[PDB]
């Protein structure tokens, strides 16, 4: 009853007889070694899905099962390294030497073991970080078409955390191995390994384990949220583990849903992200931040998964193609994006300041569309016009750039208390660049306030400095 | 006792003895000791979904299916789901199952266990009494208030404000009326859950409320069965308490897709928009139930989020058609502030005519709804053109509506834990009073920042003094 | 152990092998029977085994017609993959699906070294990651998108917009004048085009370095799904065993896709969105990560991605769109505009526009090209509103070079001689930099729209201007 | 080697105890009903009715021919008309033929073939100047109803009588009626001297629609491998392509895209592959094919046309401003582009006529250079076009040189000194 034939193989799946007291989600051993993961139970049959090159399995072969639930290892080790997962090591480094293991498939921390996120986690975007805030324990979906800054973002976020002790997990899946590689090289670079750990699952792997890496990822962050450290997860695209799921179920007979998505898709998605908690003090200050990312076909936020996916996450980012192409980068659309922890998640002095950088977006907004007649319209109308031009030159930034929240917050002070009224739009960037140099030339007891207190300085002081620097420009 | 035939996901089918098959939404137990080191305990509870023949039920499960071996048997119960009800009910977090969640205990074997699933109150024992609930909040309590027994569903997108305003229609209610109020969490955010039980007893109104969550990570049937679950405990406290009860909801949005992924997992045909082909009559099922009887009442405020703004989605609209009240929440006031960033033109209620509310209530809204739609009219003009193109009355009218807008905005009682003002309960007599001096041109020297987040007008001029005018 | 043929259909072949003898999946079939009387038909057919059943069955992919197959046919089992004859013998012939010469060339000697063409992709290990720009001379491709040598390039497009015309002005332009090695695979292509192009490549003496895989749209599904294999193979012995740089041309990769669509439902699998099958994903990445670079050499790949019914959100392009490192967009609507290579300036990105891998010249030339027709896009429904008077005066700046741009970046292509009577133009990237920085700072503000389109560098533009 | 008929549906049969069957055979019923088998199975044959399947029941016997699908095919067949399983359905007695051809033959391989070197005149001035046909080209006619497009063909076929060329005309879907008076059009031209008519009316099952343009493929393929040159014209490919689908759909094959299967590209493709330029080893013979595909509201992007446009080397699209707009048949040249090119013309027309379209579609893109619009517009009034009379190259090419009956007139009225230098070069 422990052993049994598989008398079907195909397709990345198996179907077997005589696995009389397999488990639900157990594991599951082939002659030739390649595991598997029992999912269809039924009253003859035992559906296997095949974590392994399939091709040497045939009808007839011996099944074993292992009585063992999927482990991941995970330790400290792992920082630095690329893995699939299983957690084997995919670069030519040697082994990962850890010597512990969490289940893949674990629960939640539960409601009373949680505490209201209050810290921020610095992205170095100045549009998410001011319009868009995000905290040490949140669910924050980035989501956009292809080609426009998402997994861009996601590195910025990771390059940024150099000194928050800000641990970072990155589940690369579905990527073609190469821009994989590239995306390690690229973290390498800025110094992001010495804190982060990969997950990597290619188009070429078995579909399962596309399925199984956010869960491998989010195993391997739960054990430093456990030990009171901050960790941060990103899932390059949970579109492509929906994607496999669906080919799995499908492959498995089971029924369709809205768009041959499985049942039970949503479960899939929400036990994975609603397993990013920031935990009270009696378990620790450990937290868990999750980025899942999604991505829309024709801006098409309508569809199944990105529906879900918004619906599971505490605040959207959505990305737009025609953002990007308009000069617009990262192109955040502040105006459709959302933020359930807002405040909550931001430095008082970030906070004083976005408040009016928002007041000052939404009367933008509300003024685009007579942006046709804008020659000969009303005098506030084209005040609010100008501010909007400048707010949005201002929010512009570069690629692996980030900039520190002591500089963000002042440039956006500068912004709204109407500095950059008198200069022209298109040196805005410029400015944000020179009067940046002039902080670390003049400006450093501001700067050394803003991070020691959290909180606004002297605003006669900080006028002074902005009347120097411009007079300075 | 049956045995467990096939699993797939969330679904387990049961085969039983012969002729001795459990009822449709029946609760079964699967309580298993691990044997061997190989398996794992289980402690499972799941409900007939549908009957399959040769002694074989096809049942929905409320927890992880993981680690469920074929051939252990299953306890039949011969009822629903049970679930406690009264005096030991109240503050405390239940989840679907009637379990409490929290660490202060748990409820004792021997007490009165209320099934979920039953019929609606029949035609000659409803009751029809009209009367309006006050809840404090001055554009609600003017532009659409609310009835006893009414079901009051806020639309809205992601982020416009429908569970602060859940949490001010429970600390309002609790504190002024009394009243004992459920909360269901229908695919709850654990986060969200935190919250809203830390802000329920730091308030104290954790003794006058009962939470039930269905958390966002639980099997869809959990998730479709919870809201069934705080009714329950509102229609026990309606009847043998009497005295008027409330039951919020989180979010309708995530019960119908949980009926709609568990009719997926389940094999039906979906409709309209992959839906279950079942949803109106689930909704009405639900619905139904909400409703004011010869014992007693019970009101119904309900959260619906309409995705992408498609308010023709199955869920909202067939919400749409048992809502004595509707509010609109929009996302374009919430970033310019107004909170609890209710659209005025949107929100409709059954009760908005003189026969129910009066005629100077009647004449007070309608008044403030023309005014309104005047300067929505006007924004292009006011846009493009400037003030002074205008005529006079044109000016005076937005004069007026601009003070309006921002007034039917107030500080929320629950919003002091995100801006820190303390907030301000209004009745709805000082509400119509202030929009009447309002509309009356007895302010039109004010600044329109006065107005900006306040109670009563009073606090307006009380404000206005304060910022030096 | 010999076969049965127990079920036959139009691609896909049902076999039975009593013994307990199962082939493996991807295991190749022969079917070698003669007619033994006046009602049957001589067959020789290869099948690809592709899914196993229960009692001793496996579903098999036929590779050519099926007609005449006989329930209750012999069956051989060959032991192995289809393995395609690779090494030296490749170069300067044409393969079919099976690796055999169809150029009337001769015979492939029997002992030659054959490779499979199923095999895993390189491990992570394995790949070379570094971008450096490929110069194709084509004034949109090397200015909006430039491809990278050793990349994965993307040509997107629907029916007739000019995918196979920008192949051969790729072949035309890189292929020749490159000392690697070169293999054009077609996949689903038309049997004219790959004689057409076999001519092209032999009259210029640069079939000398080249081989050929030809199954076309005439031919079953199964060879439309491995002619992209065979092809692989062949350019991964050179990349791997000689360590050569490859260009791997293929005319059209969508077509294995859709022919693994055809038999997605025969097979016995159920149909997953828009009727593809529920494996698209897995089945094409287990393809294009084969496609890549290794320590080993560099493999320069450009695929031609055909969009079915004009619609990029179809599920294999969009699938697609994640395995490519350049991608060209073509549009119907430039197309009907006389603007070719119809490339869509603002759809197609390539991950080699960065300043510190083309420049910070290039880059904002690029990026300010971009931002210019996005806004005139824009700016499109406002002027077909409101009308042009109304526009500002920077607007109406914007619209005016928009239209240059627009214009400009359409050149006159060497393959375009049969269609225009015109030679095609060769242009640097210095040359394209230099003309489009040109063009966005006014100084060809004067010059009539019409002298931009189908021209080469920009004094090509002021010598078509002399024309008027 | 016989069986019985177990089901029968619209025109698709289920039959048991066929042990012999080759797939694609053909099967005889009790009535004289012919079949095809499509798919065999472990206990059951599945055939496809091509003929009338009312009088065939249940329990009725199946015979099997011995013989793959196949069409009769000979010099006889000229100037008859036929259904696609060769029968004649004219009054004009039975077909005397010798050979038969596979309606499924493979295609020639890529070596076989050669560049187009040649022109097929097919007679109409745009056609021939501004989108030119070659003698091996697959030029697709594409539009919407009415739009001219059978008119085409008809004139095409006509023109060709001068021509060493044998002709084809598959009539796919069309009402009967219309096919009567083609063909009638046909032989009071003298047409049917050299054309075989192949027809398959509405009435007629979807397995005759869809079977007929292979029958027409292979009887052109009969003159072709044997030197001679021909030219096929399915009167709508777009019918066949719905026909297909109802086919397949009967069988219980899950649909695509717009309803139609997975092989509705494969479909027409092993077909329009068939025509072909063979090489001088080949013998130098060709087909020409001139597959119709008709558009809902003129819309090219849907599925079918583009999957016909993706199989052929070229489309004409003739838009619907005909009968409401006049300049019957207008051209959108910024769409009908030939893939063979100037390779197809002859020298002269090449050299006058290379530059039309590229102004045609410059002219239509800025009617969205005063001297622009006006010569686009002249060159959009030049191309008018007169009724089924074919007009011949070598007087219209100076025609089109000049930028015109009164131009046609003066060059020949003034003798043939300009005519016959061309009609030798
Ligand atoms: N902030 C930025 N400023 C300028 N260019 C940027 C910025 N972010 C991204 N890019 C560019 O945009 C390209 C797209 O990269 P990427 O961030 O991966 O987009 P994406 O959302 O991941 N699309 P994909 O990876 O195909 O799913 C990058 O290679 C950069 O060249
Ligand atoms: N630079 C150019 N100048 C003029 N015509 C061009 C140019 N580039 C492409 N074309 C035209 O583009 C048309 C489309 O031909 P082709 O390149 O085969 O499209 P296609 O994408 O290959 N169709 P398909 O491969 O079946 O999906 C041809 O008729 C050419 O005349
Ligand atoms: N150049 C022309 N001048 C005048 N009438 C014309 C011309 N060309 C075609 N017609 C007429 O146009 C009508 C339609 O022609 P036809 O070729 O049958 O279109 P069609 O493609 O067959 N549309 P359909 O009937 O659906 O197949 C006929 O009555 C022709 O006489
Ligand atoms: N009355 C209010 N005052 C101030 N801020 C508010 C108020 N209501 C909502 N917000 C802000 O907007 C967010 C709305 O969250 P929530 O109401 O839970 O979203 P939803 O309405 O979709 O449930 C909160 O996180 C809070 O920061
Ligand atoms: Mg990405
Ligand atoms: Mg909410
Ligand atoms: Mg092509």
């Amino acid at each position: 009853s422990d052993v049994g034939t598989v008398i079907q193989v195909g397709d990345g799946i198996a179907r077997a007889h005589g696995l009389d007291n397999v488990m639900s989600g157990e594991l599951v051993e082939f002659a030739n070694g390649v595991m598997g993961m029992a999912l269809n139970l039924e009253e003859n049959n035992v559906g296997i899905v095949i974590l392994g090159p399939y091709t040497g399995i045939k009808e007839g072969d011996e099944v074993r099962r292992t009585g063992r639930i999927m482990e991941v290892p995970v330790g400290e080790a792992l920082i630095g390294r690329v893995v699939n997962p299983l957690g084997q090591p995919v670069d030519g480094l040697g082994p990962v030497e850890t010597t512990e293991t969490r289940p893949i498939e674990s629960r939640a921390p539960g409601v009373m073991d949680r505490r209201s996120v209050h810290e921020p986690l610095q992205t170095g975007i100045k549009a998410i970080d001011a319009l868009v805030p995000i905290g040490r324990g949140q669910r924050e979906l980035i989501i956009g078409d292809r080609q426009t800054g998402k997994t861009s973002v996601a590195i910025d976020t990771i390059i940024n955390q150099k000194d928050q002790n800000m641990i970072s997990i990155y589940v690369a899946i579905g990527q073609k191995e190469s821009t994989v590689r590239t995306v390690v090289e690229t973290l390498r670079k800025h110094g992001a390994l010495d804190y982060t750990i990969v997950v990597t699952a290619s188009a070429s792997q078995p579909a399962p384990l596309l399925f199984l890496a956010p869960y491998a990822g989010v195993a391997m962050g739960e054990y430093f949220m456990y030990k009171g450290k901050h960790v941060l997860v990103v899932y390059d695209d949970l579109s492509k583990q929906a994607a496999a799921y669906r080919e799995l179920s499908l492959l498995l007979r089971r029924p369709p849903g809205r768009e041959a998505y499985p049942g039970d898709i949503f479960y899939l998605h929400s036990r994975l992200l609603e397993r990013a908690a920031k935990l009270s003090d009696a378990k620790g200050g450990g937290s868990l931040t999750a980025l899942p990312f999604v991505e829309t076909q024709a801006g098409d936020i309508s569809a199944y998964i990105p529906t879900n996916v918004i619906s599971i996450t505490d605040g959207q980012i959505f990305l737009q193609s025609d953002l990007f192409f308009s000069g617009v980068r990262p192109a955040i659309n502040a105006g459709l994006s959302v933020s359930r922890v807002g405040g909550a998640a931001q430095i008082k002095a970030m906070k004083k300041v976005a408040g009016t950088l928002r007041l000052d977006l939404a009367a933008y907004r509300e003024l685009e569309a007579f942006a046709q007649f804008g020659s000969d319209l009303d005098k506030a109308t084209q005040a609010k016009l100008a501010r909007g031009a400048r707010t949005v030159e201002v929010l512009k930034q570069d690629l692996h750039q980030p900039i520190p929240v002591e500089k963000q917050v002042l440039i956006i002070y500068a912004l709204t208390r109407g500095f950059l009224d008198d200069i022209p739009v298109e040196d805005v960037r410029r400015f944000e660049k020179e009067f940046y140099l002039f902080l670390d030339q003049n400006g450093q007891h501001l700067l050394e306030h803003i991070r020691t207190t959290k909180d606004l300085p002297n605003e006669d002081d900080l006028n002074k400095a902005i009347e120097a620097f411009k007079k300075t420009f | 006792r049956g045995r467990v035939i096939q699993v797939m996901g969330p679904v387990v089918d049961v085969k039983f003895e012969n002729g001795h098959l459990p009822a449709i939404y029946n609760a079964l137990k699967i309580q298993h000791k691990a044997r061997n080191e190989n398996e794992v305990d289980i402690d499972l509870t799941l409900e007939v979904a549908l009957h399959l023949g040769d002694d074989t039920v096809r049942t929905i499960a409320m927890a992880s299916t993981d680690g469920l071996i074929r051939g252990m048997e299953v306890i039949d119960t011969g009822a629903p789901i049970s679930v406690p009800v009264g005096e030991v009910t109240l503050g405390r977090v239940f989840n679907v199952l009637g379990e409490p969640i929290d660490l202060e205990g748990d409820i004792p074997a021997d007490a009165r266990r209320d099934p979920i699933h039953r019929p609606a109150p029949k035609f000659e024992e409803l009751a029809t009494e009209v009367e309006i609930l006050e809840t404090g909040i001055k554009v609600v309590d003017l532009l659409a208030p609310y009835i006893k027994g009414g079901k009051i569903g806020l639309f809205g997108g992601a982020g416009v404000g429908k569970t602060v305003l859940i949490q001010e229609l429970i600390h309002n209610i609790a504190q002024e009326h009394g009243g004992i109020s459920v909360f269901a969490g229908v695919g709850e955010r654990t986060r969200e859950g935190n919250d809203l039980y830390h802000e329920m007893k730091d308030s104290g109104v954790i003794s006058k409320t009962a939470m039930v969550f269905g958390q966002m990570n639980e099997p869809p049937g959990a998730r479709m069965r919870v809201a069934l679950t705080g009714l329950t405990m509102a229609e026990y406290f309606r009847d043998e308490q009497g005295q008027d009860v409330l039951l919020f909801i989180d979010n309708i949005f995530r019960f119908t897709q949980a009926g709609s992924e568990v009719s997926a997992l389940l094999g039906r045909m979906p409709s309209a928009v992959g839906y279950q082909p079942t949803l109106a009559t689930e909704m009405g099922q639900l619905q139904e139930r909400i409703t004011s009887t010869a014992k007693g009442s019970i009101t119904s405020i309900q959260a619906i989020y309409v995705p992408a703004d498609d308010y023709t989605d199955p869920a909202p609209a067939t919400t749409f058609s048992h809502l004595d009240a509707t509010t609109n929440l929009e996302r374009k006031l919430a970033e310019m502030g107004i909170y609890p960033a209710v659209d005025p033109l949107a929100s409709t209620s059954r009760a908005l005519a003189p026969e129910i509310v009066g005629e100077e209530h009647y004449q007070v809204a309608r008044k403030v709804q023309q005014t309104l739609q005047r300067y929505k009219e006007l924004q292009d003009i006011i846009a493009i053109l400037g003030m002074d193109e205008l005529s006079d009355e044109d000016k005076l009218v937005v004069h007026r509506a601009r003070r309006i807008q921002f007034f039917l905005s107030q500080n929320f009682h629950v919003a002091e834990q995100f801006t820190g003002q303390p907030g301000s309960y209004v009745p709805v007599k000082e509400t119509v009073r202030g929009f009447k001096e309002i509309l009356e041109g007895k302010y039109d020297h004010l600044p329109e920042d006065a107005f900006r987040l306040v109670g009563r007008i009073e606090e307006v001029v009380e404000k206005a003094k304060a910022m030096g005018v």
